[PDB]
């Protein structure tokens, strides 16, 4: 059950004190759908290709926590390269 | 035929500031102009920001062993990168007075991922006054290689301004704006 989503919101909200591990610029972008099952609805980090994000910790496989570095943006899930690129072979599939 | 991988760079937590121009590092029309920019950081941020000189060439940065072929190895500009990481890794400004770097080319492959900023003086009459004043052909050529970049995208903030002091609240504005981006709430 969406207990799930209630374990994943206490870890964002963990995260929020918690220091900025790494930063990363993007090469790829990434726009968030709700078919994505980002860990709480709502809270997947959008980005385009040549923003910079900054990375707090690990959550699973498929997404991190972190932030957009822009102002007003919050912590939330960015997708880790697995996921990244599981969208991506997703895509390609269903296009063929 | 007709001329048509990884998602994630890992970069500095804080974006290194890096100074270009008017002219060629190492000759007194620049290194005034830039000194008294770093001057200005020093203090208007003071508390917030580390400034560091780098005389490494970290335009080096990125079965036969790469070597560098001038006086800095590879292993020396691996080093410098990592420093530069470590001095952002708290979120402080950094800024780097960085000796080899007079175009903002020279670090479009690393990793550092800078601020670049251009000190321009918009007109070569100007610049070559103010040289004469103080070799010449060589600052001249490096400054117009400057004024023939793209601008909107090979610089971050590019500093015109006549009065010093408008070119450093300009910078100091942009900076600002950085820090916030940042933190949700010649040397
Ligand atoms: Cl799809």
């Amino acid at each position: 059950r969406r207990e799930a989503e209630r374990q994943a919101q206490a870890q964002l909200e963990k995260a929020k004190t918690k220091p900025v591990a790494f930063a990363v610029r993007t090469n790829v972008r990434y726009s968030a759908a709700q078919e994505d099952d980002v860990p709480v609805p709502g809270m997947a980090i959008s980005f385009e290709a040549k923003d910079f994000l900054h990375v707090k910790e690990k959550f699973n496989n498929d997404w991190w926590i972190g932030r957009l570095v822009k102002e007003g943006c919050e912590i939330g899930f960015i997708p880790s390269p697995v996921k990244l690129e599981n969208m991506r072979l997703q895509h390609e599939q269903r296009a063929k | 035929r007709m001329p048509f991988t990884p998602p994630y760079d890992v970069v500095p937590s804080m974006r290194p500031v890096v100074l270009v121009g008017p002219s060629l590092k190492g000759y007194e029309v620049t290194d005034m102009m830039q000194k008294a920019l770093f001057d200005f950081l020093k203090h208007r941020f003071e508390g917030r920001i580390s400034i560091t000189r780098v005389t490494a060439d970290i335009s080096l940065a990125k079965a036969i062993i790469e070597r560098s072929n001038t006086r800095s190895s590879l292993a020396e500009v691996q080093s410098e990168i990592e420093r530069i990481f470590e001095l952002a890794r708290t979120l402080q400004l950094v800024v780097l007075d960085a000796d080899t770097i007079n175009h903002p080319a020279q670090l479009s492959k690393t990793s550092l991922a800078p601020i670049i900023v251009y000190v321009k003086i918009s007109s070569p009459k100007v610049l070559q006054r103010l040289i004469k004043s103080r070799h010449l052909n060589v600052q001249m050529v490096a400054a117009d290689k400057l004024a023939q970049c793209p601008p909107q995208e090979s610089f971050d903030v590019i500093l015109d301004e006549n009065q010093l002091e408008d070119a450093c609240e300009h910078l100091a504005d942009y900076l600002e704006a950085y820090w916030k981006a940042t933190h949700p709430p010649r040397t």
